[PDB]
RNA sequence: GCCAACGACCAUACCACGCUGAAUACAUCGGUUCUCGUCCGAUCACCGAAAUUAAGCAGCGUCGCGGGCGGUUAGUACUUAGAUGGGGGACCGCUUGGGAACACCGCGUGUUGUUGGCCU
RNA sequence: CAUCUAGUAGCUGGUUCCUUCCGAAGUUUCCCUCAGGAUAGCUGGUGCAUAUAAAUAAUCUUAUCUGGUAAAGCGAAUGAUUAGAGGCCUUAGGGUCGAAACGAUCUUAACCUAUUCUCAAACUUUAAAUGGGUAAGAACCUUAACUUUCUUGAUAUGAAGAUCAAGGUUAUGAUAUAAAUGUCCCAGUGGGCCACUUUUGGUAAGCAGAACUGGCGCUGUGGGAUGAACCAAA
RNA sequence: AAGUAAGCGCGGGUCAACGGCGGGAGUAACUAUGACUCUCUUAAGGUAGCCAAAUGCCUCGUCAUCUAAUUAGUGACGCGC
RNA sequence: CAAAUAAUAACGGAGGUGUCCCAAGGCCAGCUCAGUGCGGACAGAAACCACACAUAGAGCAAAAGGGCAAAUGCUGACUUGAUCUCGGUGUUCAGUACACACAGGGACAGCAAAAGCUCGGCCUAUCGAUCCUUUUGGUUUAAAGAGUUUUUAACAAGAGGUGUCAGAAAAGUUACCAUAGGGAUAACUGGCUUGUGGCGGCCAAGCGUUCAUAGCGACGUCGCUUUUUGAUCCUUCGAUGUCGGCUCUUCCUAUCAUUGUGAAGCAAAAUUCACCAAGCGUUGGAUUGUUCACCCAUGCAAGGGAACGUGAGCUGGGUUUA
């Protein structure tokens, strides 16, 4: 709108412009105290997607968050789980695999070992004495909807299994009912598993046998069936408390120009040329008038 | 007969710059002030909690004390006439660091360094800073165009 | 007509938590005979000097602090606190409705 | 009770407004800044002149509606009808106040003798400056001669002094008369009613080709 | 009879007499109004210093024996 | 108002939506109302047209003197796939030119679609 | 040359359009048994797979708007300090230093940090 | 009439020897306070701590931070305000050639857009000069590894502290009237007045009120015939 | 805590006790004027008289008289500060 | 205002306060506001529904200012941190108090999945000593010969109130007057000042049958004049006799008349305009204390002022003691 508000134009920051950042959150996620000099924070970052689940361990600095610990849904083929990347069970992996990934790198393993029996309930690690505690990351949810059972917090849960003082309430896990709470983990155990996942799949061949080609298909090319999944997120339970190796790659070196197509624009000279015979040819298309 | 009281005359003291309303940018509240540091005071309109009083604006101090959110920086006024050096809890977002030694300790980094290759040669270390001493004698040459290329005093006419 | 009410979730000093409170007025309980300054005010007007002491006219305020006594459920144990001047005040009374039919 | 400017002259202070915090300022009786054959174009009259404060004065309202009376008449008179732009530029958004005492009865005693000195707005003048236009004609050049004399005319109804400048304007442009030959030959100077529009580059190219489309065309 | 109120005419010749005044420059600047759970037993970590050589410097083999703390620290 | 009668939080009207192919229930049970064939303004710049019939019980319901007759108003808005690119909470955006469908794509999808006249009133 | 999550500075990044887009991605998209929320599965929450020239950070294009930097305005305006300088006054000259601003013209149009990938 | 009675007085008047040295104040807060106190400042006295650097302290240069006044501005916002020019138009105030016409000129005024004149104690994108603050080294700069419950971290690496190590030439300029620190809270004072510059009220005033520095008060002498203040000089 | 004396409060009398004693419109054949009507009120609305008075501001009222000439005098007049 | 740190005055200018608030406090989540455009039966300039633009142009008990957009705004969720304590700091400042804000420590609690730091109101205002009275409070200390209970006291924290707001308990009149002082302060003279009156000079719209200036002269403009008249408070309050008239002298010119002149729309007469010009003259009465103006009259012709001229010159009518 012309010229005069554009003057006193004054933009959001650039990733609010951007829908990524809070900055209401931001700023008090990252609140470290003043006396508390320069220690770091770690907030626990899990972004979800379409098709992934970037789980993330950041502390706030200054020239830019530092990622210490980066684990991702797009490698669980690797420990056993091929299809549905973004459960509510395949988060509880990728949240503990990125506190499997973090414990043996700070040799924090041999010690905070974690909860193999995965029951659902509420688990709180005990510091292991001679010392003190363990390594604490805090949930960073973004604007995700904070509602209860999302898979947000199938992480928090995945990543306190493996060990980290995350702080909690179940309020807002999956199966904790809201009136009262009423907790029950049992709910949180069959969503952990990946069991209402197997029971729609279990309850599609009653009302709409056609609708595996729908929904849930790939299943069906991959050939995973309903009692299956029980037993696919178990075993992935340790194959993911054994590899935690960061899942590092060496090309050697093809990152830098590669290889083609740097993409230049329109050197000065080149549009004081362009608009040299866009001016030249109009006037000689207006001697076409006469 | 008003100065009394405590934001008066401030309408363009704890404005905002133009264009520089809205959110704090994060840093502010990631910097690290360590006790004895030199600090600016520069209030800040959009956080209304732990501003300084308007005699502070402006001033600089060195922190004597952090807390939580804030540091405590020993800021010093003249009352009249007399300086009484006065002490200030101030909130973080109207704190800055002073450039102003950290430009005289880059001095003191290299009044060793230059003092360290020094023992080679050995004279002169020439670690004292000398004022703008007259100029030199110099052979300006011309050629350049040889002169004339003259002025004259000449623009009223309208 | 502010508004304030009977019962409140504060700190109580004798079981050292917060418990539930009962919100009560105060008005004044009238001076005894003897007061100290009751009993030395009545002997000097016994009789024949004539008003001894001030009588204060041109007073100035309106309102008064409201001192809210507090007693605890529990432990029966009563703190006050003042509120602020202002002119009407009721206990209890008629939570105030959001979003109504303005009626006139 | 319109006591003249005649012992004004130590003017000293900030201009107040006829604003949102003097409110009770007046409908002036001197309104129109501009008269003559205001709606012709540029071409029409190519000469301006001017009438120029070589001191710093506080010209007055009436002193600025008088002058410019005295500069009509003599040109409806002698160099036709409406052959002539007369722009006065000198807008008088001032506030002299007066403290009025009401001495009536001889009595009453209460309002100010001098306790205390709220005032009353009473005038409006104008700040002039050195070297700061007072009006300007703009007519032909056939009418040079009779322009200056009802500018002359007009001087001795104004205080300080000043002086009377043909400008070698082109109109009430801001162009020389050569800079403004040449730059009305080719296409540049795209024409308003007082004023030309000038030298475009930007932007972004559609009124380049629209030029061009009415240069041919 | 409401003759002449205000004025600081004469109250910097009468200021820069007995001068205006540097407060004085301390080695020992107080610690009050400070942070009180920073100085509490920070007055025992002076009190902890019973020894700071003779018995220090067998410290620093001491943890040398366990090779120092030279990787966990890290986190 | 003082002129109608209502005032602040007087409840005037009641509304409700109805969202994907239940509203080709009542889209086209109160079109040929209309008797498809609409008018020409009735179709908004933005894309949406709307047009509104009174005699309610021409709805497939039944007069049923308890309730009365009511006249009423229907609006369509319409759109293309990504159009919540604007209405999810994380990573928003705007959807551009082409897309952003004008009044005379509507009209296009109205001569197709139940087969309308335009009706240039 | 790029892609994503988290960022810093917060328009050189914005706004308007226009035109491309390899690959990983990101999407739009499909569904409502579950957890969850609505007047409404649009939004949110959840299960997860059948087509692409809209988002998206861009690749950009624009004698683009804004914004940014330089030049010029200009040693101009103002101003420190000085005079037994001028003038009836208003105010102005000079001495001694300091020194702007609009506009105007030209230039470029995000820079980068950590961690995972892709290779036209 | 005599006594209480030498009643009281923030008020007027007077207050008695010489020389030497140092030398004010008319401002702050508070007071039934406005012809007065108490208070702080300004003064003096008396010392004391340090005499056959790198102790520091005060006007400039350097480094840095601060500022919205002069100027600038209104083709940037908010407030004004002057003129035309080009037009969306369907607002017309009705028109005009026509019953209204859309069959045409559009008439004007609205509204929109590129311009325009002139401006603001209680407007401002910009923004000086003179200013305000800070810094410019052993009280320092890099180390090493110890202490800590409070201290934080899962770190008895933080952060503060306590020690040993290693560091040419004390880190702009000019000055040093001796500076530092106590006590008598020590006396007088708490009517001021004049001037450049900036200012407010007032038509103005040898008027009223302020900021700044210099003066008279408190001060002779030279100059302006004359004169509190001007010029020169104490 | 009841019952309680005067006084007060409530009730009546009294103005040769202290004191007080109203507006606004509309109307009669030229105009003018308002006997008449409506209404607001008050404890009562200033009666009989008298008057620019030793009492009337405006004011040296207006008319007459007194003088050559009267801001004085006298007689009148009267919405009478 | 205020003169770019802060400070800063006048009976300077423009306003505000003595309250309101169980939410309008606390906190999480969702949400976007002013207005504008195209639409949708009744339905119009506005009713509602819905889309697109909207840099805050809205809203926030806020008087003004600052500030604020996944908020500090709007709506829901639970809520009581408008809690208990102990110091310290900022403002005002004497670096006193209250009070208001702040930044912490020690609790105990609210919201939230959590980080978060919530010690009333987004920030700048919204308030109060001693003595007294009065609650709450220890599960108390004392009443002095000793126990017991009542009573009283004391101590900690609030409230009751001082709006002249650092906080006496308070109506007039004096012309019958008194005292201490004051030129720190009015009444008259003198000084400065001139908004008010008038007297001049420029420009010339015009008037004058015709003619801009014989005589004028609008709108402007630049000066002179204090005496009326304000403004002022400098000199005088251990005192300068305060209005007029009478008397008497001198001076000014801003010229009424006369002498000498110039000019007219000057025939004579009568008059008008102007120049040199202060020598002589400028009167008698009625009414009023007046002072100007008016009235009768004479007069060739009836000008304006100065020492506030003039009370040890008088008078004493005005004014002004009892």
């Amino acid at each position: 709108k012309n010229k005069q508000y554009f003057k006193r134009y004054q933009v959001k920051f650039r990733r609010r412009r951007e829908g990524k950042t809070d900055y209401y959150a931001r700023k008090r996620l990252t609140f470290q105290d003043k006396n508390k000099y320069n220690t770091p924070k770690y907030r626990l970052i899990v972004r979800l997607s379409n098709k992934d689940i970037t789980v993330q361990i950041a502390y706030a600095r200054i020239e830019g968050d530092r990622v210490v610990c980066a684990a991702y849904s797009h490698e669980l083929p690797k420990y056993g789980i091929q299809v549905g990347l973004t459960n509510y069970a395949a988060a509880y992996c990728t949240g503990l695999l990125v506190a499997r990934r973090v414990l043996n790198k700070l040799g924090l393993d041999s010690l905070y070992a974690g909860c193999t029996e995965v029951t659902g309930e509420e688990f709180n690690v005990e510091p292991v004495d001679d010392g003190p505690g363990a390594f604490r990351c805090f949930l960073d949810v973004g604007l995700a909807r904070t509602t209860t059972g999302a898979r947000v917090f199938g992480a928090m849960k995945g990543a306190v299994d493996g060990g980290l003082n995350i702080p909690h309430s179940v309020k807002r896990f999956p199966g904790y009912s809201a009136e009262t709470k009423s907790f029950n983990a049992d709910v949180h155990r069959a969503h952990i598993f990946g069991q209402h996942v197997a029971d729609y799949m279990r309850s599609l061949e009653e009302e709409d046998e056609e609708s595996f080609k729908r929904q849930f298909s790939r299943y069906i090319k991959l050939g995973i069936r309903a009692d299956d999944l029980e037993d696919i997120y178990k075993k992935a339970h340790q194959a993911i408390r054994n590899d935690p190796t960061h899942k590092v790659t060496a090309k050697k070196s093809s990152a830098v120009t590669k290889k083609r197509w740097n993409a230049k624009k329109l050197t000065n000279e080149q549009r004081k040329t362009k608009i040299a015979a866009h001016k030249a040819a109009y006037v000689a298309k207006l001697q076409s008038e006469t | 007969t008003n100065s009394k009281g405590y934001r008066r005359g401030t309408r363009d003291m704890f404005s905002r710059p133009f264009r520089k309303h809205g959110v704090i940018p994060l840093s502010t509240y990631m910097r690290v002030f360590k006790i004895g540091d030199i600090v600016d005071i520069k209030g800040h309109g959009a956080v209304q909690k732990g501003l300084p009083y308007k005699a502070y604006h402006g001033k600089t101090g060195r922190i004597f004390n952090v807390t939580q959110h804030a540091v405590g920086v020993i800021v010093n006024k003249r009352v009249r006439g007399k300086i009484l050096a006065k002490r200030v809890n101030v909130r973080i977002e109207h704190i800055h660091h002073s450039k102003c030694r950290e430009d005289f300790l880059r001095r003191v980094k290299e009044n060793e360094r230059l003092l360290k290759e020094a023992k080679e040669k050995g004279q002169w270390v020439s670690l004292k800073r000398q004022p703008e001493q007259p100029k030199k004698a110099h052979f300006v040459k011309k050629l350049e165009e040889p002169i004339a290329l003259a002025p004259i005093p000449y623009e009223f006419i309208a | 007509m502010v508004n304030v009410p009977k019962q409140r979730r504060t700190f109580c000093k004798k079981c050292k938590v917060h418990k539930l409170h009962k919100v009560t007025q105060y008005k004044k309980s009238k001076e005894r005979k003897g007061a100290q300054g009751r009993r030395r005010y009545d002997r000097k007007q016994q009789g024949f000097g004539g008003q001894t002491k001030p009588i204060f006219r041109k007073k100035a305020k309106t309102t008064k602090k409201i001192v809210l006594r507090m007693e605890c459920t529990e432990c029966k144990y009563r703190k006050q606190t003042p509120l602020k001047r202002c002119k009407h005040f009721e206990l209890g009374g008629d939570k105030k409705r959001k979003g109504q039919m303005i009626q006139f | 009770g319109r006591r003249p400017a005649r012992c004004y002259r130590y003017c000293k202070n900030k201009p107040y407004p006829k604003s949102r915090f003097c409110r009770g300022v007046p409908d002036p009786k001197i309104r129109i800044f501009d008269l003559g054959r205001k709606k012709a174009t540029v071409e029409d009259f190519p000469l301006c002149v001017h009438l120029v404060s070589d001191e710093y004065e506080q010209l007055s309202s009436e002193a600025l509606e008088a002058g410019r009376i005295c500069c009509n008449k003599y040109l409806v008179k002698y160099c036709g009808k409406d052959q002539f732009h007369i722009r006065m530029r000198l807008h008088p958004f001032h506030v002299i106040r007066i403290n009025k005492m009401l001495s009536c009865a001889g009595a009453d005693r209460l309002q100010t003798g001098m306790r205390g000195a709220f005032g009353k707005p009473q005038g409006t003048v104008a700040r002039v400056r050195i070297g700061q236009p007072i009006m300007s004609v703009r007519s032909s050049d056939r009418y040079k001669a009779q322009v200056i004399e009802a500018l002359r005319r007009a001087k001795f109804k104004f205080p300080g002094r000043q002086k009377i400048y043909v400008s070698k304007k082109w109109g009430f442009t801001k162009y020389e008369r050569e800079r403004y030959e040449e730059l009305r030959d080719d296409n540049r100077l795209e024409p308003d009613g007082c004023n030309v529009k000038y030298r475009p580059e930007h932007g972004p190219i559609a009124a380049w080709e629209k030029a061009q489309r009415d240069v041919y065309a | 009879a409401k003759s002449k109120n205000h004025t600081n005419h004469n109250q910097n010749k009468k200021a820069h007499r007995n001068g205006i005044k540097r407060p004085l420059r301390k080695r020992h600047e107080s610690t009050l109004g400070m942070d009180v759970k920073f100085l509490i037993n920070q007055r025992y970590a002076r009190k902890g210093n019973l020894s700071r050589e003779e018995s220090v410097k067998r410290y620093n083999e001491r943890i040398a024996s366990q090779k120092g703390k030279p990787k966990p620290v890290t986190l | 108002v003082r002129s109608f009668g209502i005032r602040r939080n007087e409840k005037i009207a009641v509304h409700c939506t109805v969202r994907g192919a239940k509203a080709e229930e009542i889209l086209e049970r109160g079109l040929k109302v209309r008797e498809y064939e609409l008018r020409r303004e009735n179709f908004s710049s933005t894309g949406n047209f709307g047009f509104g019939i009174q005699e309610h019980i021409d709805l497939g319901i039944k007069y049923d003197p308890s309730i009365g007759i009511y006249g009423l108003d229907f609006y369509v808005v319409l759109g293309r796939p990504g159009y919540n690119v604007n209405h999810r909470k994380r990573k928003s955006g705007t959807v551009g030119f082409q897309h952003r469908l004008t009044k005379e794509d509507a009209m296009k999808w109205f001569q197709q679609k139940y087969d309308g006249i335009i009706l240039n009133t």
